[PDB]
């Protein structure tokens, strides 16, 4: 239904176990959708199959389709990223160092 | 008050489940209170009923990680690895101004 | 059961020395637990979660202190890691002279106390209840010091009687005897 | 502003609701405290104004994201605090770069991941937090890189297994916490090079068998195990562990220790072991010589070495509760033993030197035993000693030698020990339970000031018998009355005239009921006379001897014959007012007779209801009944008092004879009238006693139980006027 | 009088806010000056010159204390600063629960307060001599601290007078013969 | 020590006349003694009896002579004159390590 495109200014090689978080006021920033170097993809289960992630790394910017929105998905996005050594998976918000400015769904 | 039963004589009976019981005494009154963490020369045991804050019986610290270890000793005694001396053994440092050996 | 005494008095200390007192009295129940002897001391609170068995250090009391413990609902308490009866005697452990439960909310602690009389304590275990017990706890609260003073009901006995009973019963034979020397006759 | 600043520039700003960092602060503060407030998330450079922080408190804000590039420059920190938050990880990122932080808080916080590359940096960290969190392994990677960690806590967590090197590169710890994980396995090298470690908690666990890790704990003291699961304890399980010093293993389901388990531990201070069912020896101890307090309360054992005394020179406490101990090794030494607890177990003799020296005994207690003698002096070199405890044991003579300290002495047991203790050696005793109240008699109670546990209660007289002057004479005369007159009654009536009717017949009978009772009031005050002042020596053997039995038996059996006899006379009188019997009103007089017998007899035989007061009387029953024998008694008394009170008005409606009429009615009033309060005072006892008195009691049954069988035959003398004309004829008769 | 019974007790403290008492017993008698009442409190002695009035306020003791007071020859002193009344009052007044009189050697004392029943004073004064006051004297100059309970057994000698419910059943026996015997003399009369 | 009569109990009751009397108390004992000067915290007093030992009432002073009078104070306290003062108004004699000013 749309897109949200994420641009990475600092450039230094592939960044490394890129994602997409959500977070409703109030409260945590939970994760959506997650890549890492080689191109492995894991989505939220609450959100499996709708939301789709895709990178280009020809300008390192990451991108985010999301197609049958419902209204308890309104809250407000944001894009992370880290760059050295990460394991596990994106779901988590503690192992990204970069955190992008972030927009609002509704 | 942070808590769940706050009766009028006794104060806090019962409260969260990550609050710690502490029994404050002034004059003839015990009540008790429930708080974050425990006051200094205290340390905070942990059981799934009730997490209740105690006194640590080591002397020469007035706050303690746990019954036989504390991390601040008094103003005039060197903490060595959970204990505090006058001055630790043979083998080992000095105060080194930091008030620690 | 024997409607102890107990009073409760206040003190000021005067700057030369002398002390002034103001006593309140009130009536609670002698329990079958302690035994019924007359105590004093100084009036202390005890929480009742704070007389725990549990060995893991306690403050200490100077010996002679009266315990003034408020009982709460027992639905409060799911699993009670001791009874009044243990309450009691770890109060005494602890140094108590005299044990003083404000029975406001748990009848059935009532009766277990009386019922308890398997291995008796030495030294008695007061309950109250209603108004005295609610100006007990006031004066608890309010007041700093105050010292705690439990006599047992002194058992004088005959309200006059005695002298005049036994005249009674002199007149009394006399007027029989009277009835069978006129039947007699 | 809603800060409170302190003297040494220390803020504290809590409770005060705050939704972000505070701001217009001292840039020099060292401690900041914004604990209960509402800060929800840390955003960029939040503590930008405070580059000499020391100490971060944030336990309680409902904290659930903490930026990167947050809490970054605070190279003077050392203290942080985020335990009571709502963050769902380690902060990894957020926490790296706090060179100087020496202690981490993490307590309440739902932790559930740890990132493989967290704690990184943190060169000298000292103490680490993560009591309450929701961990399922412990970290080993984020753990490797904290070899300064001196203090690590996972109380609360979910930890099922510890793999091996778990621990392998903390080479400094010292207290390591897992108190209440479900940990149920442990590898034999999971605490590999885990050493200076001093502390190991592991009380609520679920373990299997006793884990053999702690072999690789070269310098461990303390050791816990509460509720695990562990059942046998191999020998030399502790031979790793020299400086060991406590050992928590209670609430378990221990079976066996083996026998060299607590060898060569030399600071150990207190050994206690409970339930071990299928141990029995005693522990080969040697070694261990400092040890404080020993406690073997549930196992097999069948005795004591000799060498228990002489090695632990201190052992301020023995306990051994459940044993199969016959003989006590002499305790010759150990002078600092204070309490010795030797009870349930087949001990049958105490020696002379079994107790020698023994000073600073202050408790002693044998209670369950089968005892049957103690030397004379097994007590003289006892010192100050406040308790011994000898109950429930066959004893026959209690020496009392040397006992003079004695503060409470219990001897509830010992039905056998019939003889009266002297209270001239017993100065200061406070406390004393005895097998029979009458000894506690001798020691001047309820008047130096010495308790009791069997009361006397007036019940058990410690003075005479009857008591009052007044109830002596009155009793006096009550057994004299019903005595003679009942005997001149029969000689009148069985003896002169041949006339045999029914009612002549009952009454008769009745009379001699009412002799029987009055001969169990005169062999009683006969008693009394006997037992001036000095009741207790009688009493010792009263009630236990033949006497009490055969007293009650007369006792009983005349009040059931009076009761059977009058209810048949009623019938009777009922049958005769209605409108050969003869035969019929014998055989039910027979039976009446048999009936009082058999329950006269009953408690000879059953349940040993006699013996309960020197009256020898269960119907008073001062002490609780079984209410076996008592309720029945008193109710088919009730019902028999009933049916013929019904009887009597039913014929006085329908209704020469009146005079049989009247006296029957006579008989009748008196009777239930005076068995009233005996029936009333039967069950006082069972009633809360308010206002009752145990002395009140006994004076009203006494002086009430025979007084009918002392007022019938008067008013059988003076009242029946044709009966008083046979006594006439019959008087003539025997004159000629 | 009627006697008192004195239980002193020594207490020792074991490191886990624990105590251990035992119980020694002393008797002395009771004075009309005071009034008959248990106490309680820790033993505290008074030098018999060193309670006075004339002196300012000084030592303040916490209220409370059982007093301990032991009198010497008055001959050794021809000027009596204050009689036993005036000792017990100001005793009374500076927070004496109870005070315990050492009357051996001073036999005058146990007179004066008997004699002086005009002005009771409203706690207890129990006087004690013999060999329970040496008993006393030792206890007190051997132990540290201590905690007197001064008692009195509420039943008399008779132990509670069970023959006032004797005669309360003469007397019901004898009320009942005589309400029959004024029945009977009604009816003879009308 | 010396005195006209002296029971063990009670320590001597009766001292000389130009002996001043003190009573010392310890534990549960409380005996009288002779001494010449009264320790420090102490002022001797000619009492109608005998001449006694009382504490001082000077505020804040160690030693005394009389009840107003405090010939020696503390450290944390000024003795400025006879009469005691926290600190003694400028302009005045120097401390001089005499404490008198």
């Amino acid at each position: 239904s749309l897109r949200l495109s994420c641009a990475a200014s600092g450039y230094t090689y592939s960044p490394y176990c890129m994602g997409w978080f959500r977070q409703a006021p109030g409260k945590a920033r939970e994760g959506v959708a997650t890549v890492d170097l080689d191109g492995s993809t894991i989505y939220a289960d609450s959100v499996k199959g709708r939301f789709t992630i895709s990178q280009d790394n020809a300008k390192n910017t990451l991108y985010l389709q999301m197609n049958s929105l419902k209204p308890e998905d309104t809250a407000m996005y944001y894009c992370a990223s880290r760059t050295r050594a990460g394991v596990t998976c994106g779901l988590n918000w503690a192992i990204f160092s970069y955190w992008g400015q972030g927009t609002q769904v509704t | 008050k942070g808590c769940l039963s706050c009766s009028k004589d006794n104060g806090c009976s019962r409260c969260q489940q990550k609050l710690f019981f502490f029994l404050r005494r002034e004059g003839m009154r015990q009540y008790g209170e429930c708080l974050h963490s425990c006051p200094s020369g205290y340390y905070g045991h942990r059981a799934p009923d009730m997490n209740r804050c105690a006194r640590c019986r080591i002397e020469n610290c007035d706050s303690c990680f746990s019954k036989d270890f504390c991390t601040k000793c008094k103003v005039g005694f060197y903490l060595h690895r959970g204990r505090c001396f006058d001055e630790c053994p043979d083998g080992f440092a000095p105060l080194d101004e930091t008030m620690e050996c | 059961k024997e409607t102890a005494f107990v009073e409760v008095v206040l003190f000021e200390s005067s700057p030369s020395g002398d002390y002034t007192t103001y006593t309140t009295g009130l009536t609670g129940r002698f329990s079958r637990a302690g035994a019924t002897l007359s105590a004093e001391g100084e009036i202390v609170q005890m929480h009742p979660l704070g007389l725990c068995n549990n060995n893991d250090e306690e403050d200490l009391y100077e010996y002679g202190w009266v315990g003034v413990v408020k009982l709460e609902q027992p639905e409060l308490d799911p699993k009670p890691c001791l009874t009044v009866l243990g309450k009691a005697k770890r109060a005494v452990q602890r140094g108590a002279t005299a044990v003083i439960f404000d029975v406001s909310e748990n009848p059935e602690a009532i009766d277990q106390l009386n019922q308890g009389s398997e291995d008796p304590l030495k030294r008695p275990v007061v309950y109250v209840k209603g108004a005295d017990a609610i100006k007990l706890m006031n004066i608890v609260n309010k007041q700093k010091v105050a010292r705690a003073r439990i006599q047992h009901r002194p058992p004088r006995q005959p309200t006059e009687y005695f002298d005049m009973g036994i005249f009674l019963a002199f007149f009394v034979v006399v007027s029989l005897v009277c009835l069978i020397l006129l039947v007699k006759i | 502003a809603p800060c409170s600043c302190d003297g040494d520039r220390r803020v504290d700003c809590s409770g005060k609701g705050l939704t972000a960092v505070p701001e217009g602060l001292s840039a020099f503060t060292q401690a900041l405290d914004i604990s209960m407030n509402n800060i929800t998330q840390l955003p960029e450079d939040a503590f930008a104004n405070f580059p000499f922080l020391e100490e971060l408190q944030l336990a309680g804000n409902d904290l659930s994201f903490i930026h990167p590039k947050a809490l970054s420059g605070l190279k003077e920190l050392k203290v942080l605090t985020l335990q009571n938050n709502q963050l769902k990880t380690v902060p990894s990122e957020a926490i790296r770069g706090l060179s100087a932080l020496q202690s981490l808080r993490l307590d309440a916080n739902h932790i559930t991941s740890v990132p493989e590359d967290s704690f990184e940096g943190l060169v000298q960290l000292r103490h680490l937090w993560l009591d309450d969190n929701s961990l399922t392994e412990v970290p080993v990677h984020p753990l490797s890189n904290l070899p300064t960690l001196q203090a690590l806590t996972l109380a609360l967590n979910k930890i099922s297994s510890i793999p091996d090197f778990a621990f392998t590169n903390l080479s400094s710890l010292v207290v390591l916490h897992l108190h209440n994980n479900k940990i149920r396995s442990l590898s034999q090298h999971c605490f590999d090079g885990l050493d200076n470690l001093e502390t190991l908690d592991l009380n609520y666990n679920n373990l299997g068998e006793f884990p053999q890790a702690i072999k690789a704990l070269p310098s461990l003291k303390e050791l816990g195990f509460h509720s695990n699961s562990i059942s046998v304890i191999p020998d030399g399980a502790f031979d790793g562990n020299p400086l060991l010093r406590t050992i928590h293993l209670y609430d378990n389901p221990l079976s066996f220790v083996g026998n060299s388990a607590f060898h060569n531990l030399s600071d150990l201070h207190s050994l206690v072991i409970r339930g071990a069912s299928m141990v029995q020896q005693f522990p080969n101890l040697t070694g261990t010589v400092h040890l404080e307090s020993l406690t073997l309360t549930g196992t097999k054992i069948s005795s004591i070495p000799n060498n228990l005394c002489q090695e632990q020179k201190m052992l301020r406490t023995l306990d051994l509760s459940y044993n199969n101990i016959r003989d006590l090794p002499s305790f010759n030494g150990c002078h600092a033993l204070e309490e010795i607890s030797l009870q349930r177990n087949q001990i049958y003799q105490i020696k002379e030197g079994t107790f020698q020296g023994l000073i600073s005994l202050r408790i002693l207690d044998l209670s369950r035993n089968l005892i049957h003698e103690i030397h004379s002096r097994a007590f003289a070199t006892l010192g100050p000693i406040t308790n011994l405890d000898v109950s429930f044991n066959e004893l026959t003579s209690f020496p009392t030698e040397g006992l003079n300290g004695l503060n409470q002495l219990k001897l509830v047991g010992n039905f056998k020990l019939k003889e009266a203790l002297a209270a001239k050696d017993f100065v200061n005793l406070r406390s004393l339970s005895v097998p029979y109240a009458y000894q506690c008699c001798a020691f001047w109670g309820c008047d130096i000031i010495i308790h009791c546990t069997p009361s006397t209660g007036a019940f058990k007289p410690c003075e005479y018998l009857l008591g009052s002057w007044m109830i002596r004479l009155t009793v006096w005369f009550i057994f004299l009355v019903a005595l003679f007159f009942n005997l001149l009654v029969i000689l009148t009536t069985f003896a002169s005239c041949t006339s045999l009717p029914s009612s002549k017949l009952f009454i008769g009978l009745i009379s001699v009921s009412n002799l029987f009772m009055g001969i169990y009031t005169g062999i009683l005050t006969f008693l009394d006379a006997v037992s001036w002042g000095r009741f207790a020596e009688f009493g010792i053997w009263w009630e236990t001897g033949s006497g009490c039995k055969v007293a009650g038996f007369l006792a009983v059996f005349s009040s059931e014959s009076a009761i059977f006899l009058l209810m048949l006379a009623t019938v009777e009188r009922s049958l005769s007012a209605k409108d050969n019997h003869l035969k019929q009103f014998r055989v039910a007089a027979l039976l009446a007779f048999l009936g009082a017998t058999v329950a006269g007899c009953f408690p000879l035989f059953h349940r040993g209801e006699y013996s309960a007061s020197p009256l020898c009387l269960p119907f008073p029953t001062g002490e609780t009944p079984s209410l076996g024998f008592t309720v029945t008694l008193v109710l088919l008394n009730s019902l028999a008092f009933l049916l013929m009170a019904v009887i009597y008005t039913k014929l006085y409606c329908n209704l020469s004879q009146s005079s049989m009429i009247k006296h029957v009615a006579w008989l009748i009033f008196t009777n239930c009238i005076f068995f009233c309060p005996v029936a009333f005072f039967s069950f006082a006892p069972l009633i809360t006693a308010i206002s009752i008195s145990p002395e009140i009691m006994k004076s009203v049954t006494l002086i009430f139980f025979p007084l009918p069988a002392c007022l019938n035959p008067v008013l059988y003398v003076f009242f029946n006027p044709k009966f008083k004309e046979d006594w006439k004829l019959l008087k003539r008769r025997v004159t000629k």
